[PDB]
């Protein structure tokens, strides 16, 4: 409803990792396949990670659809930015330090 | 007779003094309407719906 012409691919896989691909396009253009933009996002939890390539130009409109779908209220942008996607959800996560002491 | 007032009308056009003006070749006329014809219709009605909206 916001444009016109955009292609959307999901596939859920498990981990609980839903993967999105977005062909970006408007009242007058087709959708442009070499730009694609990927998200992940994980249900259920305020968290979302998203491949900066073409958004610049459909950001508020991307956190927008994020807000509606997921059923939130405010979406802000944090000062954190990688390559190594794991290293992003361990820390985001903060699960890199799993050492517990114990007798048992 | 008929070349003969052929190039005397090309003489004639020759003489002939007019302000400028600009545009293409013409076997592309039809096809360039048509096709502004065609984005014409999808803008106003894009424009439409999100009026609407």
């Amino acid at each position: 409803r916001a444009l016109k012409n955009v292609t959307v691919s999901f596939r859920e896989t498990e981990e609980n990792a839903v993967w999105i691909r977005i062909a970006w396009g408007t009242q007058y253009t087709k959708p442009n396949q070499y730009k694609p933009t990927y998200v992940v996002y994980y249900s259920q939890t305020p968290y979302a990670f998203t491949s900066s390539s073409m958004l610049r130009r459909n950001t508020p409109l991307l956190g927008q659809a994020l807000t509606i779908a997921s059923k939130h209220h405010q979406i802000v942008k944090m000062d954190l930015r990688s390559r190594y996607l794991d290293s992003l959800k361990a820390i985001v996560f903060k699960q890199y330090n799993q050492t517990f002491e114990t007798h048992n | 007779h008929l070349n003969f007032l052929k190039k005397r009308l090309l003489q004639q056009c020759e003489t002939l003094k007019v302000p400028p003006k600009k545009m293409e070749d013409l076997t592309n006329v039809s096809s360039l309407l048509n096709m502004e014809r065609a984005r014409d219709k999808a803008n106003e009605e894009g424009l439409a719906l999100l009026q609407e909206e």
